[PDB]
């Protein structure tokens, strides 16, 4: 912030919800929360361009878990190409992918 | 089974809807020292059908000045959300079985309040424009006051569904904890069906008519049938929020009869008020509604957040 | 009334919570079996489908980490039907 | 620096309060009866109404 | 105003630019601009004019709909990256719309059409409250995020609102309006050095306050709202004629006044960057702002505009208007040039 | 999918109902039957026209008030807290914060309708 | 003071509705602070288990946890049930 | 990146309770009083190692002790336990409340045979420690090597050299 | 979710592009205000939802809560407006040029 009041005080008045891991309510873990806690682990203490220089693993890894741009993009190529299959007739689903299966608990 | 569960929900709300405009015919003929209706029908119990016969084989009013399509949705709009409202009410068990079903039930009470709005905009007459501002009037009033009302009972109560209302007077009524807010729900839900003394959209003396006033014949009949069902609606919540019915698991029979006794009772009431008072003024009820309602209703929210924590009794979450 | 009422009920409460802590492990365990046994299936589908698509790793992970990522309703589901994919998503927000 | 298009400006007042036309209150004009319960049936009572 | 009406709106109008300056959450610096335009509304529309009912319109509805941009940027960032404040990798998409609603609810060229007819129509001490508190708050949010802005859209938007201020100040007499172009050039070049220094933004901003504060101070003496107004003041307070024409040159940055030092630092500072066409052309848009100041002394100070009859009653009544900050605050502005090293850091 | 179902089904009901009450009658409308209503004369002027409202003050304040509501209605979940004195102080000098502008207001008379 | 209670009895007379709120709002204000019962909600709340209890891995030098649910170690909830 | 190491349907195959939810909720404080140990020692290694993979054994063993639990039951107080789960299943909710003579039965059964006990309020929802060989794991977010912090610099404030050096200032 | 997030911005884009684009009711200008508050409660809501961030799920509220007090000060000024003018008209707010 542009003044500290709040870290000369020793006080959080918005410090402790700035981000998906941290206190949560009921101990109920936000998603991605080990990818943010890496990425935080990583970029602390060493500032802001040597974290985007060194730290671009975890944030990698952080963005990909919270926007899933290459697992849709996975998907979307392996049901793609499952639908040729389908229409060039050399593939069949399984059971268990066409919903006849043998359920477990 | 789910339709068939659906029409027997349906049809009979219908059914006891009609007869509830028989039996306030009755009523109050015979607090005004008459007989009412005994002629349709054995003791007139085919009046009801008689109105809604001839309502439909009236033909409706399409005013040259009137907005067309608002004037045809807002009917249908407020009987839809007449029996949405009175899909989530548990008999002990709902149709539909809902979370927040206050919330629910107040989102629906203000649509239709929307409904009668957009019914006197869209007929372009000055006494339906009178009939739409006072029902704004009268919305803003009640709508505060019984939101906060509701608020302190499910403090009270602990969460939002009306399963837990069920298990919240399984031992005792919360009238006994609760009369004063009772006291001044059951003048919110007057409020809110617009019943007299604050009735004042269908303003018979005062305005001709009101939002209706345009309004013939088959839509007429949509609007009526939607109040008389938010009457039975209202009066039902009444009794399952405070006046808890009998809850046997073995049996849930008990619960409906019991549920069905104090709600006919709490609709006869209404019927009875409408003989005895006379007509509010609807700046009257606004000043009464945030005045003398809202202060003491504050004060009583507060009351009800200070009293499970110094009595440790907070409600169970489930 | 409403005290003592409200006691006996949290009392209930706290019964009901211990008996789903008791049977926690075990949902815990077949649930994790059945989503292993889920995603193995998948990875064996995967290998079957897209074995002749070049340039592509079958199983391969999206993430430069080695440590587990709990897979998605969409990763799980989305080879199997769209009922059971609509079932998995809106289930418990249809069911009334 | 006057030109065509802004020599029609006036300075403004010292004041800041404009002296402006006085506009008609559009009071609203409502035939009350004779077709009305309140009426007694032959009272054409021309209300006008500010709300 | 009652007085517990008054200490909740002041109050207020205090919070605002604190909680935005101390929050580290965008979303609690986003509710103190929200808490600064709603507490200073009614204040402006409080003398009831439709002049001061168009102002508190327009000024109600550019920064309601350039708060709705910074949440935007607020909430698209919060989907990208998951956290409340724009780290490191934020959008530059969504930079950049930061930037475009903080320049608009600074009132700095091209988004700086409202801000002379804002100034216009409301008194003064509410113009006074305006150019200078209303500016901390997005200032503060803009020097927050300093490394991650658009350099190019930055200088752009700094030297239209230069070019744009000496061109309003150059063609307006109302003494409103001057002092709101005057706003506009003076946020030109802070913002024009804000994304190399944010230190010399706040030097800029803290020299532009003080210059500023007083300025109005003279103007609030005796309601001078116009340049005949402030010419005839050598009848009316025959002893601020110096200490008003020192004020105007220190704004037009000449030295040895301690005005030429933010445009004389921030230029050095651009200097070091390389950016000297962006500095030339700056400094020649200065020149024009202090001509429009010339104008001003020559019509208030150095010459004398014949006066009314009335005046002679006015020097017969006496008055205890101007205040003891009044000084302090521009000797603090006129001759403070050789503590330059101190000012800056 | 129940729910939905079952305001589909009032909706195909009502509009039944609106489509064979304009549908079976005998039509017969002409200017006089659809002229508006003014108690037997013509219209002075147009129900369009500005008419005014002597409850803004209150309607804003509603709005106030409405957001108040929304505030307090997380209520029954807040009162499952841990740090139960935390909440029953906010929840206290929220309230009592709300029944001061009430009183406020009151004392001013925002409550009391124009002219 | 004597002018005190004839303006409180005056307003009991013809405004008994803000006495009324009044009154209720000074109760919940000062009835939390002397009751005995106010821990006891706190302690309600902490003692329902939302969440699974996770175990610690003993490595032989806290005593003070159970090593089994059924143990005289730990929190117990006899105050509760005898509430 | 690397390919995911997920195990196989044999690994994953288990010879699993084919029991419905309300005869668990019936058999739930004794499940939770008598396979306590196993049901801890799988909570603290999924709860160490966050990788399920990594406690397949542990759930297998849960597995058996909750097929060993329900075939003792079944050996020695069937009929008590199936009108128990039986009027636990009636209940939409399935609350203990309602059923209480049966749960009161069942619980004289299983005391009067096999010793067991009904947990207190209180006892299955506190903390306990396990003893377990399995080791810790040191590294469980599989996290990289964090990058050293910038070289602090040290030393005794001297005062600026020949002033601010801010032009022709000479202090 | 990404659909259904583009679709949510490009409703903010409309509302914000009639905001900017003025007819003669300054009540639409204030409707179009409240359209744009409206997607970006959405945008949030929908955001706190899919990543779990129940410690973030106070914003959306206090989104309302803002965004209403902007709302309801909106509406007191078109008061002063129309009590000025008789009608609500940006044509009409236009005599602090000179
Ligand atoms: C339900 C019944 C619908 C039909 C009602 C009817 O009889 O219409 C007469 C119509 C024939 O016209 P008419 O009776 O000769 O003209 C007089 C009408 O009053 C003239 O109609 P009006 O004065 O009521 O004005 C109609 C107007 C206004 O009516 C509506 O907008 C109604 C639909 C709301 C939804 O509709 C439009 O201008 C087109 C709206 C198209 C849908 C909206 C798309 C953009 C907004 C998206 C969000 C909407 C919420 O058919
Ligand atoms: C659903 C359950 C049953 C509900 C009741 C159903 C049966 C009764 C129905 C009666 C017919 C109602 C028809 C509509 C009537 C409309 C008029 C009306 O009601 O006006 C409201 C009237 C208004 O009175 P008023 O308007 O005449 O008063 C004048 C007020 N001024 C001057 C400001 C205008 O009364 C109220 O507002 C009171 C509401 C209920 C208050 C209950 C308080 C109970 C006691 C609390 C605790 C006290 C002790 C505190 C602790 C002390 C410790 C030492
Ligand atoms: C669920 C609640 C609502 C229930 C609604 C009622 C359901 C049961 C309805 C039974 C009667 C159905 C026909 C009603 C016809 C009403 C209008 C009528 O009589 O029109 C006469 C007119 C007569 O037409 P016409 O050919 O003599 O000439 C009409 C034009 N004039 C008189 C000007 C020359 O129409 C019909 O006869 C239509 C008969 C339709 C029958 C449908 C069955
Ligand atoms: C049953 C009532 C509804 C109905 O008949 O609607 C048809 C509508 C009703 O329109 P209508 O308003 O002319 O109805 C005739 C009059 N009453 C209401 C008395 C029956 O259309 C027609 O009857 C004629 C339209 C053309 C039909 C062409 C052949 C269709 C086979
Ligand atoms: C004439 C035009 C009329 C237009 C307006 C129609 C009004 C309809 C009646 C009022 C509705 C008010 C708003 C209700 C929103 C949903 C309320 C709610 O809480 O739903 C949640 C519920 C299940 O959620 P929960 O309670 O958490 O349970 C989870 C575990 N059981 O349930 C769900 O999650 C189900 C989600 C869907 C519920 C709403 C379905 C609406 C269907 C469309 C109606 C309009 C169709 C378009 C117009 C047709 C032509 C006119
Ligand atoms: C609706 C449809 C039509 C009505 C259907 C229900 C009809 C019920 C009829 C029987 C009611 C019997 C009530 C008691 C009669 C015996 C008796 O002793 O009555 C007199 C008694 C009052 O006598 P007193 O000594 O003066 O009492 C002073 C102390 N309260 O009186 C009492 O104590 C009266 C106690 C009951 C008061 C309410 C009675 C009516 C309830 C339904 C009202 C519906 C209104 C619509
Ligand atoms: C870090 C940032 C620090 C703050 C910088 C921005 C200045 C903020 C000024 C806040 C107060 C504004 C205010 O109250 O203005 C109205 C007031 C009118 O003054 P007047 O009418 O003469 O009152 C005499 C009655 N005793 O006007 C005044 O009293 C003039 C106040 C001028 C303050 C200048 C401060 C310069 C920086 C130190
Ligand atoms: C802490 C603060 C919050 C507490 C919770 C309660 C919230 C109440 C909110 C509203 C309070 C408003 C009080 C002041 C006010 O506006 O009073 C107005 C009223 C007269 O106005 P009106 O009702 O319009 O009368 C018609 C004209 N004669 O004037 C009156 O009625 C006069 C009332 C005099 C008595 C006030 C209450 C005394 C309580 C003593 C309790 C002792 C135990
Ligand atoms: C895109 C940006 C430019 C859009 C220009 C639209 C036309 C225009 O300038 O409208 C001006 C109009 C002014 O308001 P009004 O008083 O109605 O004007 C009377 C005419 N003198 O303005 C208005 O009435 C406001 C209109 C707001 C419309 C918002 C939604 C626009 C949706 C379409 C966007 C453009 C699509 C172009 C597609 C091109 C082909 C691919």
């Amino acid at each position: 912030p542009f003044l500290d009041i709040q870290k000369k005080l020793g006080i959080s008045l918005d410090r402790h919800f700035m981000f998906l891991s941290a206190e949560q309510p009921y101990k109920n873990a936000a998603r991605c929360h080990a990818f943010e806690k890496e990425w935080i682990e990583c970029a602390h203490g060493i500032g802001g361009t040597r974290a985007k220089k060194e730290c671009k693993i975890e944030f990698d890894d952080f963005e990909e878990c919270l926007l899933r741009y290459k697992t849709m993009r996975r998907m979307h190529d392996i049901k793609k190409q499952r639908e040729k299959l389908m229409k060039e007739g050399k593939y069949t689903p399984p059971p268990h992918h066409s919903g006849r299966e043998e359920p477990r608990p | 089974m789910f339709f068939i569960n659906i029409l027997t929900l349906l049809v009979p709300i219908l059914i006891a809807m009609a007869f509830l405009t028989l039996v306030e015919r009755k009523i109050l003929g015979y607090m005004q020292l008459r007989k009412g209706p005994n002629i349709v029908g054995p003791y007139g119990i085919l009046q009801p059908f008689a109105d809604a016969m001839k309502l439909f084989m009236k033909e409706p009013m399409r005013p040259l000045t009137t907005s067309m399509s608002l004037f045809i949705i807002a009917p249908t709009l407020s009987l839809t959300l007449a029996l949405s409202l009175w899909v989530p009410l548990p008999m002990p068990h709902p149709l539909i079985n809902l979370n927040l079903g206050i919330l629910f039930i107040l989102a629906t009470s203000s649509l239709s309040v929307y409904s009668i709005l957009w019914s006197g905009w869209a007929s372009n007459s000055k006494y339906s424009l009178f009939g739409a501002l006072r029902a704004v009037a009268q919305t803003i009033s009640y709508e505060v006051t019984m939101a906060i009302i509701l608020l302190s009972v499910l403090l009270m109560n602990g969460s939002y569904s009306l399963q837990t209302l069920i298990t919240t007077q399984e031992h005792m009524w919360l009238l006994l904890p609760a009369w004063p807010m009772a006291m001044m729900w059951f003048i919110s839900t007057l409020a809110e069906t617009n019943r007299a003394p604050f009735d004042l959209t269908e303003g018979e003396s005062e305005l001709v008519s009101g939002f209706n006033v345009e309004y013939a014949a088959g839509p007429f009949a949509l609007f009526f049938m939607a109040e008389y069902t938010n009457i039975i609606l209202m009066n039902a919540l009444t009794t399952i929020i405070f006046l808890g019915p009998l809850y046997y698991i073995n049996l849930p029979e008990l619960y409906s009869t019991n549920f069905m006794m104090e709600a006919l009772l709490l609709s006869s009431t209404f019927l009875w008020i409408r003989a005895s008072y006379p007509r509010f003024r609807y700046d009257q009820l606004m000043h009464l509604l945030w005045k003398n309602f809202l202060p003491l209703t504050l004060a009583l929210c507060m009351w009800h957040i200070s009293l499970p924590i110094f009595t440790a009794g907070v409600p169970p979450y489930m | 009334r409403m005290m003592r009422w409200n006691q006996e009920r949290r009392r209930l409460l706290i019964e009901d919570l211990e008996a789903r802590i008791a049977l926690m492990p075990l949902f815990q365990a077949e649930k994790d079996r059945r989503t292993l046994q889920i995603l193995r299936e998948n990875l064996e589908e995967e290998a079957i489908i897209m074995k002749d698509v070049p340039n592509w790793k079958v199983g391969e992970s999206v993430f430069h980490t080695t440590r587990w990522v709990p897979p998605l309703i969409g990763e799980m589901y989305g080879l199997r039907t769209k009922e059971e994919m609509s079932n998995a998503n809106f289930g418990f927000t249809w069911y009334t | 620096y006057p030109s065509k298009e802004t020599a029609h400006w006036k300075p403004p007042p010292w004041n800041d309060v404009d002296i402006l036309k006085e506009k008609a209150v559009t009071n609203m004009t409502l035939n009350f009866g004779p077709q009305h319960p309140a009426a007694h049936g032959v009272l054409r009572l021309v209300l006008e109404l500010s709300g | 105003m009652n007085p517990i009406t008054l200490a909740i709106i002041y109050f207020t109008i205090f919070l605002g630019p604190v909680i935005t300056m101390s929050s580290t959450n965008l979303m609690l610096m986003w509710v103190g601009l929200e808490f600064s335009l709603l507490a200073i509304i009614p204040m402006l529309i409080n003398k009831k004019n439709p002049r001061s009912t168009e102002a508190a319109t327009k000024y109600f509805v550019t920064q309601a709909t350039a708060s709705m941009i910074i949440l935007l940027a607020i909430v698209l960032n919060y989907k990208q990256l998951g956290t409340w404040m724009f780290q490191q990798q934020t959008n530059g998409l969504i930079l950049n719309m930061t930037l475009m609603a903080l320049s608009m609810k600074l009132g700095l060229a091209p988004f700086h059409f409202w801000l002379p007819e804002v100034t216009q129509g409301i008194p003064l001490h509410m113009g006074l409250i305006l150019l200078t508190w209303q500016k901390i708050a997005p200032l503060s949010i803009l020097i927050q995020i300093y490394p991650l802005l658009n350099s190019t859209i930055i200088l752009m938007l700094a030297i239209t609102s230069i070019f744009m201020g000496a061109w309003g100040g150059l063609n307006q007499t109302q003494m409103r309006k001057i002092m709101a172009y005057s706003s506009i050039a003076h946020m030109g070049w802070m913002l024009a050095i804000l994304p190399y220094n944010p230190s010399l933004t706040l030097l800029n901003l803290m020299i532009y306050i003080i210059l500023t504060a007083p300025m109005f101070m003279a103007l609030m003496l005796n309601n001078s709202m116009t340049i005949n107004s402030i010419s005839l003041l050598w009848n009316k307070t025959p002893a601020m004629l110096t200490m008003i024409s020192l004020m105007l040159l220190s704004l037009g940055g000449l030295p040895p006044l301690t005005g030429f030092l933010p445009k004389w630092i921030i230029i050095t500072e651009l200097m070091k960057n390389n950016c000297l066409i962006m500095a030339t052309l700056m400094a020649m848009m200065a020149l024009l702002n202090l001509f429009f100041y010339t104008r001003l002394i020559y019509s208030t100070s150095l010459t004398m505009f014949p006066t009314n009859n009335n005046s002679k009653m006015m020097t017969h009544q006496t008055k205890t208007k101007p205040n003891l900050m009044f000084s302090t605050l521009a000797i603090m502005s006129t001759m403070t040039l050789p503590l330059a090293p101190q000012l800056i850091t | 999918m129940n729910l939905y179902t079952v305001i589909f089904i009032n909706i195909l009901l009502s509009l039944t109902l609106i489509l064979v009450a304009f549908w079976l009658p005998q039509m017969n409308l002409y200017s006089e039957k659809a002229n508006p209503y003014e108690c037997g004369f013509d219209p002075t002027s147009s129900a369009r026209l500005p008419f005014s409202m002597k409850f803004f003050l209150v309607a804003i304040t509603f709005l106030l008030f409405d957001l108040e509501i929304a505030l307090l209605l997380p209520l029954p979940w807040a009162i499952q807290t841990i740090k139960t004195s935390t909440m029953m102080i906010m929840a206290f000098i929220l309230v009592t914060i709300l029944s001061l502008g009430l009183a406020y207001e009151w004392t001013q008379k925002g409550l009391e309708w124009t002219e | 003071a004597g002018r005190i209670s004839a303006f409180l009895k005056n307003a009991w007379a013809k405004e008994p509705v803000l006495v009324v709120s009044f009154s209720v709002w000074g109760l919940a204000i000062i009835m939390p602070m002397i009751s005995p019962y106010t821990k006891y909600a706190s302690m309600i709340n902490k003692a329902t288990p939302y969440n699974y209890p996770v175990p610690v891995r003993d490595d032989g030098n806290m005593p003070d946890v159970p090593s089994h649910p059924q143990d005289p170690l730990g929190p117990s909830l006899d105050w509760l049930k005898n509430l | 990146p690397g390919i995911v190491e997920l195990p196989t349907l044999e690994e994953l195959k288990v010879e699993e309770v084919k029991v419905s939810s309300a005869v668990l909720k019936a058999a739930a404080h004794h499940y939770g009083a008598q396979c306590d140990k196993t049901n801890k020692e799988f909570m603290l290694c999924r709860w160490e190692e966050k990788d399920p993979r990594r406690c397949l054994k542990e759930g297998k063993l849960v597995n058996g002790c909750a097929l060993n639990f329900f075939r003792q039951i079944k050996s020695h107080c069937a009929e008590p336990f199936t009108e128990y789960w039986t009027c636990l299943d009636y209940s939409n909710m399935q609350l203990f409340r309602h059923c209480r003579q049966q749960q009161a039965k069942f619980d004289q059964c299983v005391l009067d045979k096999l010793g067991w006990v009904r947990p207190d309020l209180g006892q299955l929802s506190k903390v306990t420690k396990v003893k377990t060989d399995r080791p810790l794991p040191e590294n469980p977010y599989h996290s990289r090597a964090r990058p050293e912090p910038n070289p602090v610099i040290e030393g005794d404030l001297k005062p600026a050299k020949h002033g601010t050096r801010f032009f022709f200032w000479t202090v | 979710m990404p659909s259904t997030f583009f679709n949510l911005t490009m409703a903010f884009s409309l509302s914000l592009l009639g905001t900017l684009m003025f007819r003669s009711h300054l009540m639409s200008t204030l409707l179009c205000l409240e359209g744009m508050v409206l997607s970006l409660f959405i945008m949030t809501s929908v955001t706190s939802l899919n990543s779990n961030s129940m410690s973030s799920m106070p914003i959306p509220i206090t989104i309302l809560v803002f965004a209403a007090c902007e709302a309801a000060v909106g509406l007191a000024l078109l008061v002063k407006v129309s009590n000025t003018y008789g009608t609500d008209y940006v044509q009409n707010l236009n005599l602090l040029q000179c």
